[PDB]
């Protein structure tokens, strides 16, 4: 048949994860992720559900298993340090990409393991070819974009995206597309701050090093206050 | 070159290896038999790249559930 | 079931009843000792007229033989582990294995594969035999590791025949002792009364012999011309 | 093995040519699906040393692993003659990881199929090699791997004789071309092409440059109509 | 690594049952050298010979021909020449022809009940103790020693002839008109230097394969016999 | 199953140990703005058998306590395996106890490794895991046999869960001090309670500020000791009368 | 279906491979009670020989693990006598760790964490056996725990175990009904054995010929068993109170 | 049904199916017995002739395993070879480390824990054998039987394979008319008839019975076969036995 | 752990360690046992298991909070208080692993549920057990000092005396006590260029 039918299922396992969103600008990068329908009694700042800081440089959008994309972060961050240790210098974001696209196929090539179900939307900067978007999914595959989407209904999100996006815009502009993505691919009756996260990377405070900050949940009502509802 | 290289590199098995040994002289070729069989189907059976701590169950077959070596600080 | 360990519903060995069916398709062997010597007879193979018949006499640093009586690769993997089991032996300690542990290391060494979990044991009966510290042996080994030292015997397709004659014959090979003669022919003869139609030439037949002061010498040779 | 070939008839169309004095490989590729960017996406025709690249049908996850094997190998082999590895040799050990991974259960076979090719340093033969699951290694003057290869291998195996490689590059190029443009129904800016000349002259064929050569076989075939 | 009712292998007999649709590969011993022959099957005009060689060297005195997946074979043949020219390059000597054919068709017993490689193979050679030489060798362990043998579809039907056309004293060229007149026998074809490919195994030769050319003067030199 | 993927994506033998959890005789815990408790209930069998051994809430750091709901011995392994990786990575380099987050993402791991590696079946225990950071504070944490671990205000996991949950989602709110926390989650347990209600059938303890009097020497201000209490049956007894 | 074969969850939960071990428990059909007093813990067993050329100096349920503690199981012999070699490798071994005698508390949790083990391993089978230990510890008195082949361990003052045990364990609880104290309250070895016996009689309803008893006694220097003739001196002083 | 399939498997009933289709290859062996005497201990084996061309003489079916003790068997027999084997290893390096024999006690559990250990895995089978073993230390005579699943259990006098059941009626009217057992030479005449009278079910095969001993005043403490005088005399004394009915 | 070797060798071809080559004494009494040390180096295995240590510090501390990690591991697994011989078996074994590579003079002092006890480590994992102890080089004054002025049972009072005297045979002192019934006891000292940026 020329398929692999745990794959498949992994695949099928990834598209339960809630809906997760990433869009790059002219200078900078973007994530939104949903954290789907929650008990009153979650904590909200100590919850480290969807976005992550992979080093200086880099971030992370994830759908899947949390428990299995932990491990992933981990080997990222430790590569990450490792090649900064090594060339004294930053790793690219396609490098890390790869690397860990890798082991979610060396898995995949495997009757003794199940593959991990996780994808991942990554941000990051680097000195090669400046800001890249990656997206890498169960079977080890990775992709450059760059507007995209992971995780439960992803077509309908990349639907959105398809015709509204602008190939110039930058970070503020795509900070409205992306709610604009998630509020019409919403897996809840209706948003609240509280209910997603978000992640930027930018060109220093201005020029030299780059700006990474993850927005906390006031940062979060900052930008919903606009683009929002009425 | 120095003295206690190697030595300790093989301490953690080299040390089992001789426990068994005193399990033979002691309880005959059933014991350490019986041990080094759940040795090979508790080590071998631990298939997991991204994990290489060893296993869980074999401090609970090897004394080590509640206990520290520097070798187990300093990996 | 096909399984290599598990037994059947009625205490019953499938894979070692099917290792015992490679002596129903196995070409016959015979063989036979005396107060001096022992004797086996091979009876051969081919795939045309054209072919060279199979080869099924070997030795142990010329202290042993053997023969193959099913899957002569699996016997060639028995013959040559116990021909170093003879040969370090000889080398290390400057003795001989007398034939005694010959019989346990097979049955050792055959039993353990429908022991443990693996790959199946040696598909094929063997005859191995010997002289010691004290006399001539014969040892058969059948596959799971059984070693008797039977007075005569024959293995492979049909062999019911010159077991038959070892029997009904008992004199002309156990009170023979001195030069060989008699062990040869008789031997040959209960393996020349098996064959329904079918027939015996001097390249097609071929005897081990072993005994005090013959250096195990393969008779495959023209000197066969001897004994046919 | 069955089902595993399988995936490469599921794997996208990748073909090539030898020549006098090159060799030119190409896919069908999908251009981009809107929203991807090229920069920041993979050829599919690779490169694994300056004088060796790589093409092929079917998983492409399981195609970075073989590539990331034969990468690791190809620079291995360098390093430990000074040989720049000789593109039979790359081919023995790509072939002989896919013979590895057949072997066995557990470890699954690649789900992949390959033109490998090259020059050796004065070896102005186009050295081609086609791989599969099982691990073969075919040499082939001309090939086609994934679906609907059918139409592409009929149409190739009635427009080149085994005696007859063009040495121009044009003519090279522009067989190739045609024969994608038999399955390609989606428009001819879906196909990437790519060429090896000796001595370490790897070149890849612009967006543009493939366009000089659809819109020269286009009135050609025009022609071809007029006649 | 399973047993069948009947005393036999069904990973080696499963498998084996493939070659009997493989390429029909024959071979020829003669007083002066051997012969080795095949029909030269391509998947296209497109395919280069120096690739799917379906007959190889192995050393000066020895080569190979094989009917199914010749990849799996090509990497016994690696240690096939490996093995024999790290004896020589040891010992000073070509390793004699069937103690090579014995040590390059062990690796399908690899050390017990093994996956096959699924593919019977052809060696032939030279050596002073017994000769020019021609054998066959399989996923199981197993022999020949100088007269014809084939492999492939055709192989078994052509045996019936091979054993019928053949004796002791021919020389070379008699056997290379004879490999052709057999090679034709089923293909539904003409034969010709793009259909069959052919070699000659001598002292004065080495091994060697027919070059396209002399494969023209040999098939001619059969046509025009054809008359006879 | 060996926890390989199911026809729509579901990892399979975790549902089942999901349910392994789901029977298991209550625990909860809540977050205090001055500190946090855990509470469960014991069983053994009759008036012949102790429930005062070895117990089944238990102190994992100076400052860190866990309960569990499932299969028993898995959590017995799961909290003396994690005694021995707070002490082998956080103690022996940093000379700190790790924190509440570092601990449980520890835990989380062995739970994680269960779910993908050979030979073995998940864990079926949820651990409740909850104590007190410098930096972040008093902290509630539960970890499932996924390895998927949720922070929480207050949470209740096993038999009673659903009711406990039901009932801490109505009553929680950001005003209650330690003690007001103890009368709900007691009136809580009053309700996952089988058998009678009493101070050998529950246990309970809690974080909160340190006791140097537990810290079994004094003449170093420095040190605080002991941040975790095991409540005595006298203590829970006191208590006990108000409810 | 397939999960039933091994240390698996089925649907709902379960593991069949360890409930399966807990009806091996019950073949020999023997039934075991330990008590303590205030200064020992003792601890009988029912004993059968079918064959009339058996030797019954050899149906041994009761084991010194080391010196001053032992254990008694339920199920099969085999299984049994694996247990008591695992025990007295992990006292023994105890000693050469930490300096001191193995508590028999810790034994009792470190056998059913071994028992986890085999409850977690879908390639192990679990043994068929409920264990009961017995020592006199400094720490805490003379003392009880089980252990069961899911691993799951309890400390005791008294206990009772078998296919007949919950009409053992319902008497033995109607006892510390009345006198409401942790241990039978007597001082001698001796009193608790007849103790024990006066309720394992009562109990079991076969009465007992001194072949139906195999007993340990552990006390503070030393766990023992009884001889052959110790056995009948309890026996005639049952015999003398009623 | 269905759970028959591998050795570590338990079904419905807590049963463990390979050893009850591992005693079924005991049954359908070789029948033989033991007996344990004031001085000392006595086996007693059918040594079972199908064709006359054995060499009767050196196919030995009691195995001596330490100078003071010996061993018998029944199943698939090369099980039981190997566990004497090892067994003879087990037992000597015991003697050259203890400075002392190997107490029967002592041999009886490392014996019955090597078969225990193969029962527990499902990457071994079970030893498909019975055995029955025993000797003379410092603390008397003893004798024990062993089975596939590793139970043991010391003996008065066993006995095993197809003519089990008549034999267990032979056994028990032993002692149920010598309560005392008895002293070494009558238990080898006495156990001689029990084999001999256990062929009332099976017609048209043919045996050699071969006994041995050891004891305090029987030999020096030593294993022994016994044969020739002794032997024909127990045979003489059973020939007529089953002769009476 | 032995990283970086055989390249010191040749840079040598080296900072010193912070050895304490000072005095320290254990005395048992009463109703407990005192230790003290002519200062810090009063480590703590455990709130009643103390060691006053000599030689290389940097081990001092390190075994110390090992054998003290080992012992709060311990004291988890079996729901019981530690034993003076449970810390003497412990660096018994751990400093024979080391062979005395690990520098330390160590001693352990304790009360437990078995009683007070008193015991000290020399380098190649070598145990002394008396009734008092002196180690750390002006020992050999207190050797003469406690076999003379100790008694069958000093009191707290004398023993802290004791020490005090014995410590100042061989001026300043840290002591600590660990009586019987009552937590332990510690007692401390008891006797032109310009250029400029933000960073």
């Amino acid at each position: 048949e020329g398929r692999l039918y745990q794959v498949e299922y992994a695949l099928e396992s990834i598209s339960h994860a809630g809906t997760a969103i990433g869009i790059m600008a002219s200078d900078g990068i973007v994530l939104a992720a949903e954290r789907k329908v929650t008990s009153t009694l979650l904590e909200q700042d100590t919850s480290t559900e969807k976005l992550y800081k992979l080093n200086d440089k880099i971030a992370v959008a994830v759908a899947g298993l949390t428990a299995d994309a932990e491990i992933l972060i981990n080997t990222a961050r430790i590569h990450a340090q490792n090649y900064l240790k090594t060339y004294n210098e930053d790793i690219p974001v396609e490098i890390l990409v790869r690397r860990l696209s890798d082991i979610k196929q060396g898995y995949t090539q495997h009757g003794g393991l199940r593959p991990f179900g996780v994808s991942f939307i990554y941000a990051g900067y680097d000195d090669r070819y400046g800001y890249q978007l990656y997206t890498s999914n169960p079977s080890g595959n990775y992709t450059g974009w760059k507007a995209i989407s992971v995780g439960a209904n992803t077509s309908a999100a990349q639907t959105l995206l398809q015709m509204d996006y602008k190939d110039d815009m930058k970070v503020d502009d795509a900070i409205e597309l992306a709610l604009k993505t998630l509020s019409k691919t919403t897996d809840s009756s209706a948003l609240t701050y509280d209910r997603l996260e978000f992640a930027t990377i930018r060109k220093g405070a201005n020029d030299g090093e780059v700006y990474q900050k993850i927005f906390k949940p006031q940062e979060i009502k900052d930008i919903l206050v606009k683009t929002g509802i009425t | 070159r120095h003295p206690l290289e190697s030595t300790l590199k093989n301490w953690e098995t080299t040390q089992r290896q001789r426990q068994m040994e005193q399990y033979r002289q002691i309880f005959g070729i059933a014991e350490p038999m019986k041990r080094t069989m759940e040795m090979e189907i508790v080590n071998r059976t631990d298939f997991n790249p991204l994990s290489t701590n060893g296993s869980i169950h074999r401090d609970i077959l090897l004394n080590k559930e509640c206990s520290i070596d520097w070798e187990d600080v300093y990996p | 079931d096909g399984d290599t360990v598990t037994f059947s519903p009625t205490g019953r060995l499938f894979q070692v009843e099917y290792a015992l069916e490679a002596i129903k398709q196995g070409s016959v062997t015979v063989g036979l000792r005396s107060n001096t010597h022992a004797v086996l007879v091979a009876l051969k193979r081919n795939a045309d007229e054209l072919s060279s018949y199979q080869k099924k006499i070997i030795k142990c640093d010329e202290h042993m033989g053997l023969s193959l009586a099913g899957l002569a690769p699996d016997a060639r993997v028995l013959s040559n582990y116990l021909r170093q089991q003879c040969n370090y032996s000889s080398l290390v300690f400057n003795r001989k294995l007398a034939v005694e542990r010959a019989g346990h290391l097979l049955c050792d060494k055959a039993q353990k594969n429908t022991q443990s979990y693996g790959g199946r044991p040696y598909g094929v009966g063997l005859l191995i035999i010997g002289y010691d510290k004290s006399g001539a042996h014969l040892l058969e080994f059948q596959p799971s590791g059984n070693v008797t030292e039977l007075y005569g015997t024959a293995i492979g397709a049909r062999s019911q025949g010159a077991k038959t004659y070892l029997e009904r014959t008992l004199d002309t090979f156990i009170k023979i002792d001195g030069n060989p003669d008699e062990l040869i022919k008789a031997g040959v003869e209960a393996i020349s009364q098996s064959l329904r139609d079918e027939s015996l030439t001097v390249d097609n037949l071929s005897i081990a012999i072993v005994g005090k002061d013959t250096p195990f010498t393969i008779y495959d040779g023209e000197a066969v011309a001897k004994y046919i | 093995v069955e089902y595993a070939l399988e995936a490469v008839k599921r794997g996208t169309c990748a073909v090539g040519v030898k020549g006098k004095n090159c060799v030119v490989l190409g896919c069908e590729r999908r251009s981009t699906l809107k929203l991807q960017d090229t920069r920041i996406t993979p050829s599919k025709v690779s490169k694994i040393d300056s004088h060796v690249v790589l093409s092929f049908s079917g998983l492409n996850a399981d195609s970075r692993i073989l590539i990331e094997k034969a990468r690791v190998e190809a620079q291995s082999h360098r390093l430990t003659l000074e040989d720049p590895v000789t593109v039979e040799y790359l081919t023995r050990y790509v072939a002989g990881v896919q013979q590895r991974y057949t072997q066995s259960g557990g470890v699954r076979p690649f789900g992949v199929s390959t033109l490998i090719a090259g020059f050796d340093p004065r070896d102005d033969e186009p050295k081609l090699y086609q791989t599969e699951p099982s691990g073969i290694y075919s040499s082939w003057s001309a090939q086609t791997i994934g679906r609907n290869s059918k139409t592409v291998r009929e149409f190739l195996e009635k427009n080149y004789d085994r005696k007859e490689p063009p040495a121009t590059v044009e003519e090279c190029v522009k067989l190739t071309v045609r024969s994608l443009l038999e399955v390609v129904q989606t428009g001819a800016k879906n196909i990437e092409i790519t060429v090896v000349k000796p001595d370490s002259d790897i070149v890849a064929l612009s967006s543009e440059e493939i366009n000089q050569y659809v819109t020269q076989i286009e009135q050609e075939k025009q022609e071809q109509q007029e006649q | 690594s399973t047993f069948s009712p009947e005393g036999r292998l069904f990973q080696v007999e499963y498998s084996l049952e493939a070659i009997k649709l493989g390429s029909t590969a024959i071979g020829i011993a003669t007083k002066e050298g051997v012969v080795l022959g095949v029909e030269k099957r391509a998947t296209s005009p497109l395919l280069e010979s120096d690739s799917i060689e379906k007959i190889v060297e192995i050393d000066r005195h020895i080569g190979c021909a094989m009917s199914g997946l010749t990849a799996d074979a090509r990497s016994m043949i690696e240690h096939a020449r490996t093995a024999a020219v790290t004896h020589n390059l040891y010992y000073d000597e070509d390793i004699n022809v069937e103690s090579l054919t014995q040590s390059v068709c062990d690796l399908a017993l690899r050390r017990l009940m093994s996956r096959p490689f699924g593919v019977a193979l052809l060696i032939a050679g030279h050596d002073a103790d017994d000769g020019y030489q021609l054998f066959h060798a399989e996923p199981s362990g197993t022999f020949y020693r100088y007269n014809a043998k084939a492999i492939g579809s055709g192989s078994e039907g052509a045996q019936a002839e091979l054993l019928n056309e053949w004796h002791s004293s021919l020389t070379l060229k008699e056997a290379e008109l004879l490999v052709l007149k057999i090679l034709k026998q089923v293909m539904e074809e003409k034969l010709d230097e793009n259909n069959a490919q052919l070699s000659c195994i001598t002292k004065q030769d080495g091994f060697k394969i027919y070059d396209n050319e002399k494969t023209a003067e040999l098939i001619k030199e059969l046509k025009e016999k054809e008359a006879a | 199953s060996l926890t390989t993927f199911s026809p729509s994506g579901k990892l399979g033998q975790i549902d089942y140990a999901l349910t392994a959890v789901k029977q298991g005789v209550t625990s909860l815990g809540i977050k205090a703005t001055n500190g946090v408790v855990i509470a469960t209930e014991k069983k053994s069998s009759s008036p012949l058998a102790m429930s005062e051994t070895l117990s089944k809430v238990s102190l994992l750091t100076p400052d860190i306590g866990a309960v569990y709901s499932g299969m028993g011995p898995d959590y017995r392994v799961l909290v003396d395996k994690s005694r021995k990786v707070a002490h082998t990575s956080y103690k022996r380099i940093y000379g700190e106890y790790p924190p509440t987050k570092l601990l449980v993402s520890e835990v989380a791991k062995i739970m994680q490794e269960a779910t993908q590696s050979g030979g073995v079946r998940p864990f079926g225990v949820s651990l409740l895991i909850a104590g007190h950071d410098e930096f972040n504070g008093f902290s509630l944490y539960q970890v499932d046999p996924s390895g998927s671990y949720f922070p929480w205000k207050a949470t209740a996991i096993g038999k009673g869960s659903v009711a406990a949950k039901t009932f801490l989602e109505k009553r929680w709110n950001d005003e209650l001090e330690l003690e007001d926390a103890i009368h709900i989650a007691l009136l809580t347990l009053k309700e996952s309670v089988e058998g009678e209600f009493n101070g050998d059938t529950i246990e309970l303890a809690i974080i909160g500020d340190e006791n140097p009097d537990l810290l079994g020497y004094t003449g170093i201000p420095t040190d605080k000791g002991p941040r975790f209490r095991k409540l005595t049956s006298q203590e829970i007894n006191d208590r006990l009368e108000a409810l | 279906g397939y999960d039933r074969h091994i240390t698996i969850f089925s649907p709902e939960g379960r593991l069949y491979q360890v409930e399966y071990a807990f009806k091996a428990t019950n073949q020999t059909n023997i039934n075991s009670l330990a008590v303590r007093g205030k200064d020992c813990t003792v601890v009988i067993s029912q004993k059968k020989v079918p064959d009339k050329l058996l030797d019954p100096t050899t149906v041994s349920y009761i084991f010194c693990i080391s010196r001053t503690i032992g254990m008694v199981v339920n199920g099969p012999i085999p299984d049994a006598r694996n247990a008591a070699l695992r025990a007295k490798a992990e006292a023994a071994e105890f000693r050469y760790k930490y300096g001191y005698d193995m508590p028999c508390d810790v034994l009792a949790k470190r056998m059913a964490n071994l028992s986890q083990i085999y409850t977690q391993r879908a390639y192990m089978r679990p043994l068929g056996v409920i264990l009961t230990f017995v020592s006199v510890d400094e720490e805490l008195g003379p003392s009880i725990y089980k252990t069961d082949p899911a691993g799951y361990y309890v400390g005791y003052k008294a206990t009772a175990t078998g296919p007949k045990q919950q009409e053992i364990t319902t008497n033995l609880e109607n006892h510390f009904k009345k006198s409401k104290i942790d241990h039978i309250n007597e001082e001698s070895w001796e009193k608790v054995v007849e103790f024990a016996i006066t309720h394992m009689i009562d109990a079991l309803g076969t009465e007992f010929s001194k072949n139906d008893l195999e007993v340990g006694v552990a006390t503070k220097d030393k766990f023992f068993t009884l001889s052959a003739e110790n056995i009948e001196e309890r026996l005639v002083a049952i015999a003398e109170q009623d | 049904t269905g759970y028959d399939l591998s050795n570590s498997v338990f079904s419905p009933d807590g049963r463990n199916f390979q050893v009850e289709y591992a005693v079924k290859a005991v049954e359908n062996g070789t029948t033989s017995i033991g007996i344990k005497c004031n001085d000392g201990v006595v086996f007693a084996v059918e040594k079972l002739i199908t064709s006359k061309l054995l060499v009767p003489q050196k196919n030995v079916k009691i195995q001596v395993v330490d100078r003071h003790i010996g061993c018998v068997y029944s199943g698939l027999i090369p099980d039981g070879r190997h566990l004497v084997n090892r067994g003879r290893e087990e037992a000597a390096s015991f003697k050259k480390l203890y400075k002392t024999p190997i107490p029967i006690p002592a041999f009886a559990d490392r014996l019955g824990q090597y078969v225990q250990a193969h029962t527990l895995y499902n990457s071994v089978r079970p030893f498909g054998v019975s055995t029955i073993f025993g000797g003379v230390d410092k603390n008397g005579a003893h004798l024990y039987m062993l089975e596939p699943s590793g139970s043991y259990w010391g003996y008065k006098g066993a006995a095993t394979g197809k003519g089990r059941q008549s034999a267990k009626a032979e056994l028990e009217k032993l002692v149920d008319h010598h309560p005392e057992g008895l002293s070494a030479r009558e238990a080898v005449k006495q156990a001689a008839k029990i084999i001999y009278l256990a062929h009332e079910d099976n017609k048209e095969k043919d045996f050699e019975l071969e006994i041995s001993w050891c004891s305090l005043s029987e030999t020096n403490g030593l294993h022994k076969f016994v044969k020739g005088d002794l032997l024909q005399e127990a045979i003489d004394f059973a020939q007529k036995e089953i002769n009476g009915d | 752990s032995f990283d970086n070797y055989q390249r010191n060798n040749f840079l040598a071809e080296q900072p010193k360690a912070t050895s304490t080559g000072t005095t320290i004494v254990g005395v048992k009494f009463n109703n407990g046992v005192v230790i003290a040390a002519d200062t810090a180096k009063l480590h703590r295995i455990s709130p009643k298991i103390w060691c006053a240590g000599a030689g290389t510090a940097a081990d001092t501390e390190a075994v110390t909070q090992l054998i003290g990690s080992n012992i709060e591991l311990h004291s988890l697994y079996t729901s019981r208080e530690p034993r003076v011989v449970s810390a003497l078996q412990m660096l018994k074994q751990h400093l024979f692993k080391y062979q005395g590579h690990i520098g330390a003079y160590l001693i352990v002092a304790g009360v437990d549920p078995t009683g007070s006890h008193l015991f000290s480590i020399h380098a190649h994992g070598s145990t002394d057990v008396g009734y008092y102890l002196s180690l750390g080089s002006g020992s050999l004054a207190a050797m003469a000092v406690l076999e003379s002025h100790w008694k069958q049972d000093l009191t707290k009072e004398e023993a802290i005396k004791l020490a005090s005297d014995a410590i100042q045979a061989g001026s300043n002192v840290d002591v600590c006590v660990m009586e019987i019934g009552k937590d332990a006891e510690y007692l401390r000292n008891y006797l032109a260029v310009l250029k400029e940026s933000i960073v």
